[PDB]
RNA sequence: GGAAUACUGCCAGCUGGGACUGAGGACUGCGACGUAAGUCAAGGAUGCUGGCAUAAUGGUUAUAUGCCGCCCGUCUUGAAA
RNA sequence: AAGCUCGUAUCAGUUUUAUGAAAAUGAAGAGCUUUUAGUGGGCCAUUUUUGGUAAGC
RNA sequence: GCCCUGAGGAUGGCGCUCAAGCGUGUUACCUAUACUCUACCGUCAGGGUUGAUAUGAUGCCCUGACGAGUAGGCAGGCGUGGAGGUCAGUGACGAAGCCUAGACCGUAAGGUCGGGUCGAACGGCCUCUAGUGCAGAUCUUGGUGGUAGUAGCAGCGAAACCACAGCCAAGGAACGGUUGG
């Protein structure tokens, strides 16, 4: 399960430059040492600043506001595979920033074959008007009075042997 | 005795163990009809009368239902269900361990397994088909669950 | 790696000692990185491992910590007569650390009871990992091997 | 649960269906399988076609007989499908395979006998939908197999006179539930709604 | 009367073993009823009677009993471990065993 | 006397390596010196090699399973030695002893209550 | 002659740290801010 | 040392004693007997020859 | 405006189900309960019950079967061969 | 293997620091005469190479 | 990103397609001589022990760790020929040897006893002594088999050779001698 985090670091404060920019981002990851390995690796990439002379000002959890809200999740990310690396935009219709980034790593391991080494979560916003989704697939879900029904479900047995032949209506 | 010891032998070293007494579970409680799983009188039902100091339960049939007389039976050989039946117009503080000593049955427990009975025989009525559930015998059958049942 | 874990005592697996946090321990550490996890202890963690594998050294004998007077007798030249204050300087490092940590017997370790929770042990632990840095994962991975 | 299991072979998968009867043989169940020819298999015709030629090329040049046998019957292609899932060559397996029989259609005294079914290894439960499948009897006719017509004919025959026993059932069950229902709303009959019956 | 069974009954599947190495001094037994550990923890500690008919009458009776223990679970499909005093032939592979409710606790 | 249940680690012969296969190889052990030999290096399948880990307890040492050690005994005299060790020791008679002697030996150690290891030795009711 | 590992078996538990007692009794390990 | 295992022999010789017991009450019927081997070919190749 | 719940960590918190071990051998010590006498789960198990002399039980051979095991010794080459 | 002097400050297949000589961890099993069996086969593999063109080599 | 083309055999087989194929994440479970606790053998190191031990101070015990391994080194032991001593030893009421789908003791070399043949010497223990311990050396002396009642000259009757042997499929330096038929 995927968590948020926010991580601040200022590159250890010297001489001349009291208070550095103290640079800000939102990192994902299952742990607090994961979310600093990873705030760590995008300000080596990104920045300049290493571990080396750099300091973890402080880590805190952020928790979605409404956990029990609907939302349409547009998602910059920027992702490295054997060929170049290249942007890539994504639009998710989920409850939680922290379901929808974890739906998306699951499809960029699933589609696109690339995993959390290789993803950057540049921004998560929430699409707060229709018409605004760029994407048909979110779309279908924003039909007015969307019904359908689930054909063929697959029934589970917990014996080997069942005098019934089930069938799969629902 | 007076006779030295005739070889050397190590004596043992003081051992430090009390003889609490038997911590019985919650669902064995006096009246509750028991269930026999081994012995001579397995699948039998049966009530429960006294908790005895060898850490045997006194058990008794009643005997004129079952044909089951005041036995011991140990607890962790019986099922303990929810009925219960009164008992406290039984007397069972006479029977003991040295009761059931065997130093052609016995007069006096003869007597004893009749008062019982006589005792007891009022509280079975108590309830409808308690005497009939009593006298029928306890079997498994196909579909039946042990872990699953309640008892 | 070898020679530095043979110096932190570390000749078996599922074995650890405390150490203490300097600037050349952190290098030791760095080096053996890949066969090694640690973490930050908490108060905790510390006093169940003193209170059941607590092993003292005792003129070359691995003396077992059953009393305050065994504690006494060889750490009380430092002001430690209990294993409360063995654990106290332990956890709080002070000017006496090094005696302390020297007088306990590295720690013999069982396996986790419900397993190390990773596919693969030799990786980073931020990666699904078994060793590296874990800050406060330490303190479960020990309470489960202990 | 049950001293001998008839499962009905028709619309299952023979890779599921084997491996389970195999398993519950190593557990000294003894099992039946009957429809045999109406097992079915995923993929389309051609490649399950394709894949029984490429098992049978392989004759040996010294001794064909004592070599490879190619079976044609689709209780023979079942029963070597399961038989590779038991430990062959030895006494454990050998005394397994003795607990399964394998036929085509339903041959007595089965017919008049209780039958069941796998659900974790029928075709309809497993295979999504749409997507092509093969049958046994019709693979078996085109490498050789000469009984699809006798095992039709005469399993038509068992649907008949089967549907009258049926119906004859449902007539005595109209009689039952009526006897059921008048019954009803009594004092034993309200105690047993009372205790759960 | 009809039935006066006060087992359940199993079957015995293999000793514990590895791919190549086998262990007969712990058997695998199988409880009918039983599809999840938590529910085979109940039959933990439940004496485990093999029944088999003898060719030679020794004790006046043609029947002879190897008693057993249920140790503890195996795997998720509700096996679970048994120790016997003497393990069993290992021709009993399949075979049906039975297990009664004592020592029992409810 | 409720001495210590007896532990022997091991009830097979320590028979020598290849000793049935070929009858000129005797039963008794001997430790194979082959450089590429299987069963020096231990191979799994192999018989077992004996070594210092199935060493008996000391306390169990020599215990035969009565819980009295053996001893042999040659005539009344050397019997007489065990008068004060019946309980630990139990008196064997030797297999070169005649009947006449025999039954002299038996009934003196049935006096002194000494068990005997070996009895109805040569000697008929 | 044998180890008796506290945490458990109060009686050895409380032969060392002689404030477990304490600790008990007051309940503190639920302390209340 | 010296008293308590004089005392020791002394109780093993004295309760040695009951040897009389046996003495007094054996009413035996069955004295051991040997028989020598050669004595047990005289008796079974003599008997097979009889028979 | 207000509490509750989820998660983390602690409990020198409480209490059930199962498996193996019983090692030491008259007290010397660390400890707890108890005003005291005394007791205790405190440097290793005690008490009771059921089977037994035409015994209980144990030992050897083959076959009955879960799995494994290349034919031994010397010598080549870093090895097997 | 025997002897002497001994436990230390005798040291490290470690780290920092310093100079361009001072601490951490562990071991106190360390120092000096005498001789006493055997030992000078090499394979796998990263980096340099010895340089290069179908490749190797 | 996946699929096709794009150049006597085996994902091991049985086999599989919302996979029992592919990528990712979380739980559920199996085990090695690996690791934690405990029973025992031995090595090392330390320690206790006598106005004498409720067992040979070369005795009796407490504590901790360790135990792979070719040649070589050190240490402790099993067995035999003979000798000095010793059991005022065993033995025609049976010594040695041999056999034994008998047991006991020791981790083992080996020892003891139970039963059958056997008949006249041998053993318990401290030392001395060596022509002292066999699985091979195309070993020596002796005996017996497969080949074989075969070749061969109804009857008589071998030799070469003999660790193990002739149904096959993949791969283990052409090594060929675990999954199937």
């Amino acid at each position: 399960h995927f968590k948020e985090y926010q991580v601040i670091g200022r590159r250890l404060p010297t001489e001349s430059v009291p208070e550095p920019k103290l640079f800000r981002m939102r990192i994902f990851a299952s742990n607090e040492v994961i979310a600093k390995s990873r705030y760590w690796y995008f300000l080596q990439k990104l920045h300049k600043v290493k571990k080396a002379s750099g300091e973890i000002v402080s880590i805190n959890q952020i928790n979605e506001a409404h956990p029990t809200k609907v939302k349409n999740f547009g998602v910059w990310v920027r992702y490295d595979s054997r060929s170049g690396t290249h942007n890539m935009y994504k639009e998710i219709r989920d409850v939680s920033r922290v379901a929808a980034v974890e739906t998306l790593y699951q499809d960029m391991a699933a589609r696109h074959r690339a995993r959390f080494r290789s993803i950057h979560i540049l921004k998560v916003a929430e699409i707060e008007k229709t018409a605004d989704v760029k994407r048909q697939y979110v779309k279908q879900f924003l039909t007015k009075d969307l019904k359908f029904p689930l054909p063929h479900r697959v029934q589970k047995s917990t014996k080997t042997f069942s005098y019934k032949r089930p069938s799969t209506f629902y | 005795p007076k006779w030295y010891p005739s070889e050397d032998v190590a004596a043992l070293k003081k051992t430090r163990k009390a003889a609490r007494p038997q911590k019985l579970r919650a669902s064995l409680v006096p009246g509750t009809v028991l269930i026999l799983l081994a012995g001579r009188f397995r699948g039998k039902r049966v009530v429960y009368l006294k908790h005895l100091e060898d850490n045997t339960l006194l058990i008794s049939g009643p005997f004129k239902v079952n044909g089951v007389p005041l036995r011991r039976v140990n607890a962790r050989y019986v099922i303990a269900t929810s009925t219960k039946v009164s008992v406290e117009g039984v007397n069972v503080e006479k029977f003991n361990v040295e009761y059931f000593a065997k130093e052609e049955i016995k007069a006096e427990r003869v007597e004893d397994q009749k008062v019982v009975d006589k005792a007891l025989i009022a509280e079975i009525k108590k309830t409808p088909l308690l005497k009939q559930y009593l006298s029928a015998s306890f079997s498994l059958k196909n579909g039946d669950k042990p872990h699953m049942l309640k008892f | 790696p070898r020679k530095v874990l043979q110096l932190l005592r570390l000749t078996r697996i599922n074995s650890g000692t405390f150490v203490k946090v300097t600037k050349a321990t952190l290098e030791l550490l760095k080096l053996i990185e890949p066969y090694v996890a640690y973490g930050y202890p908490s108060y905790s963690t510390i006093r169940q491992l003193v209170y059941k594998r607590g092993f003292g050294k005792i003129n070359k004998q691995r003396v077992p910590l059953s009393d305050n007077a065994i504690i006494e007798a060889n750490l009380g030249k430092y002001g430690i007569l209990s294993i409360d204050d063995l654990i106290h300087e332990i956890i709080t490092v002070g000017p006496h650390f090094k005696q302390a940590n020297n007088f306990l017997w590295p720690f013999k370790l069982s396996n986790p009871s419900g397993g190390w929770g990773v596919p693969r042990k030799f990786k980073h632990f931020i990666q699904g990992g078994s060793f590296g840095n874990r800050e406060e994962f330490i303190n479960k991975l020990v309470k489960s091997m202990n | 649960v049950e001293p001998v299991v008839v499962i009905d072979g028709k619309g299952h998968l023979v890779g599921r269906l084997a491996s389970v009867v195999a398993k519950q043989l190593l557990n000294g169940q003894k099992i039946v399988v009957v429809r045999a020819e109406e097992l079915n298999i995923s993929g389309e015709f051609f490649r399950n076609k394709l894949k029984y030629h490429d098992f049978l090329r392989k004759a040996t040049a010294f001794n064909k007989t004592r070599g490879p046998f190619h079976f044609r019957a689709p209780s023979r292609i079942f029963y070597k499908a399961l038989r590779g899932m038991v430990s062959h060559k030895t006494a454990r397996g050998k005394a397994a395979l003795e607990r399964l029989k394998v036929f085509e259609g339903i041959p007595p005294p089965y017919d008049k006998k209780k039958r069941v079914v796998v659900p974790q290894a029928l075709r309809v439960l497993r295979l999504k939908p749409g997507r092509k499948y093969t049958t046994l009897g019709k693979l078996s006719t085109s490498v050789g197999w000469k009984y699809e017509d006798v095992v039709a004919k005469l399993e038509a025959k068992r649907k008949v006179s089967s549907a009258e026993y049926y119906a004859k059932k449902r007539a005595f069950t109209k009689k039952v539930a009526s006897a059921n229902a008048t019954a009803a709303e009594s004092d034993v009959a309200k105690q047993l709604a009372a205790l759960g019956y | 009367a009809e039935s006066h069974r006060l087992y359940v009954k199993g079957k015995h599947l293999s000793y514990q073993r590895s791919k190549r190495v086998n262990n007969p001094n712990v058997s695998l037994i199988k409880i009918e009823g039983v599809a999840t550990p938590q529910d085979a923890q109940f039959y933990l500690g439940k004496r485990i009677a093999y029944v088999y008919r003898a060719s030679k009458e020794v004790r006046g009776s043609k029947i002879r009993v190897m008693w057993g223990k249920v140790t503890r679970t195996h795997g998720n499909s509700g096996v679970v471990r048994a120790t016997f005093r003497n393990n069993l032939p290992a021709k009993t592979f399949g075979a049906s065993v039975r297990i009664f409710l004592y020592p029992s606790n409810i | 006397l409720p001495h210590p249940k007896i532990v022997k680690k091991h009830t097979k012969k320590f028979k020598r390596h290849h000793s049935d296969r070929y009858h000129r190889v005797a039963e008794n052990w001997r430790k194979q010196k082959g450089i590429d030999s299987v069963v020096r290096r231990r191979f799994r399948g192999n018989i077992s090699q004996p070594k210092i880990g199935y060493g008996s307890n000391k306390k169990t040492k020599f215990l035969s399973p009565s819980g009295h050690k053996t001893f042999l005994v040659a005539n009344v005299k050397d019997l007489e030695t065990l008068t004060m060790h019946t309980k630990t020791y139990a008196a064997e008679i030797a297999h070169n002893i005649s009947a006449k002697n025999r039954v002299v030996i038996l009934a003196r150690a049935k006096a002194l209550g000494i068990k005997v290891t070996n009895p109805k030795g040569r000697l008929a009711l | 002659v044998l180890k008796k590992n506290p945490l458990k078996n109060k009686q050895v538990l409380l032969r060392l740290n002689p404030y477990a007692k304490v600790f008990a009794a007051e309940k503190l390990g639920s302390k209340k801010a | 040392f010296f008293r308590h295992k004089c005392k020791q022999r002394f109780t093993k010789l004295t309760q040695v004693m009951i040897t009389e017991r046996r003495l007094a009450l054996r009413e035996e019927e069955r004295h051991y007997v040997g028989v020598a081997p050669k004595v047990k070919r005289r008796e079974q190749n003599r008997e097979r020859k009889a028979l």
